[PDB]
């Protein structure tokens, strides 16, 4: 189901005269929608990674796993 | 010089059949929701 | 002809058109096309447009309460 501008897609309801979705990124900002199960983003910046209460963090890479503390790192755990 | 259009008392379901006469994707524009059916969808720029 | 009629001419409808099904044909893909915008229109029970489909001059519009997409299941 194809589409092909200049611009994009858009639409707004109505009923408010609101754009709910629009694909111009740069005019209107994008936003996290909900219900989402998992996100591929190319840069985070992520102040801090956690689990829930339940089950383990895993930071499992097929790649090279390059962690650098320029003030420095503190592994803190019980038999590490 | 003029706009060409489509109207109706109700819902515009353009679909698209197959040789058996089998819907594989739909735009069905209705009152309320505007629904795209389909395998999929895309938007595109003019460059790619 | 015999159960329909051909026509191989520009027909112009100098008045407004009614149908149920509108077709193209299975050799040819349809195509519709003009220079300002091309509307599709959907009405209530009143006769009021509830949801476009718009084609404008640069880009899509969609208006509407809702917009769902799904698969063919
Ligand atoms: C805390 O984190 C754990 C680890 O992710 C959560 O346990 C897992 O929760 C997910 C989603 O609720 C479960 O996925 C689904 O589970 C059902 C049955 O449990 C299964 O039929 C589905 O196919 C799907 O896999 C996952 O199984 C579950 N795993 C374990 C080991 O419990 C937990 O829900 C989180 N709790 C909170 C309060 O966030
Ligand atoms: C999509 O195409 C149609 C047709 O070209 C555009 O409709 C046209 O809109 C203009 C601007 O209002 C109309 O000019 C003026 O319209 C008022 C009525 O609102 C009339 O009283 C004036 O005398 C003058 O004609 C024009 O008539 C109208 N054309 C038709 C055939 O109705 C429409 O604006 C286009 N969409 C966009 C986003 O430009
Ligand atoms: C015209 O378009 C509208 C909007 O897409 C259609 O309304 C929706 O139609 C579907 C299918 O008939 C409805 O789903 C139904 O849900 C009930 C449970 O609520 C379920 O029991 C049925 O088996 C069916 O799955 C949907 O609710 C309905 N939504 C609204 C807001 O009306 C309408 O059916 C279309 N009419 C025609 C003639 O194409």
């Amino acid at each position: 189901t194809s589409i092909t501008s200049d611009i994009g897609m858009q639409f707004f309801d109505p009923r408010t005269q609101n754009i709910l979705f629009s694909t111009d990124y740069e005019t209107h900002e994008f936003h996290l929608p909900s219900g989402v199960k998992s996100l591929n983003v190319q840069k985070a910046s992520t102040e801090r990674i956690t689990s829930n209460a339940t089950s383990d963090l895993n930071i499992k890479v097929d790649g090279r796993a390059i962690v650098r503390g320029n003030e420095g790192v503190f592994i803190m755990g019980k038999t590490i | 010089g003029n706009a060409l259009y489509f109207k109706s008392a109700r819902n515009v379901t353009v679909n698209i059949l197959n040789d058996q006469t089998k819907v594989l994707t739909q735009l069905i524009t209705g009152p309320k929701a505007v629904e795209a059916y389909g395998k999929k969808f895309e938007v595109k720029t003019v460059s790619g | 002809t015999k159960d329909g009629l051909r026509l191989e001419g520009e027909s112009e409808f100098l008045f407004p058109l009614y149908a149920k099904e509108i077709h193209s044909r299975v050799d040819s893909s349809l195509l519709l096309q003009s220079t300002q915008n091309v509307t599709v229109n959907a009405r209530n029970s009143d006769g009021e447009v509830t949801g476009r489909l718009k084609v404008g001059p640069q880009m899509v519009e969609v208006q509407s309460q809702q917009f769902q997409i799904n698969s063919r299941e």
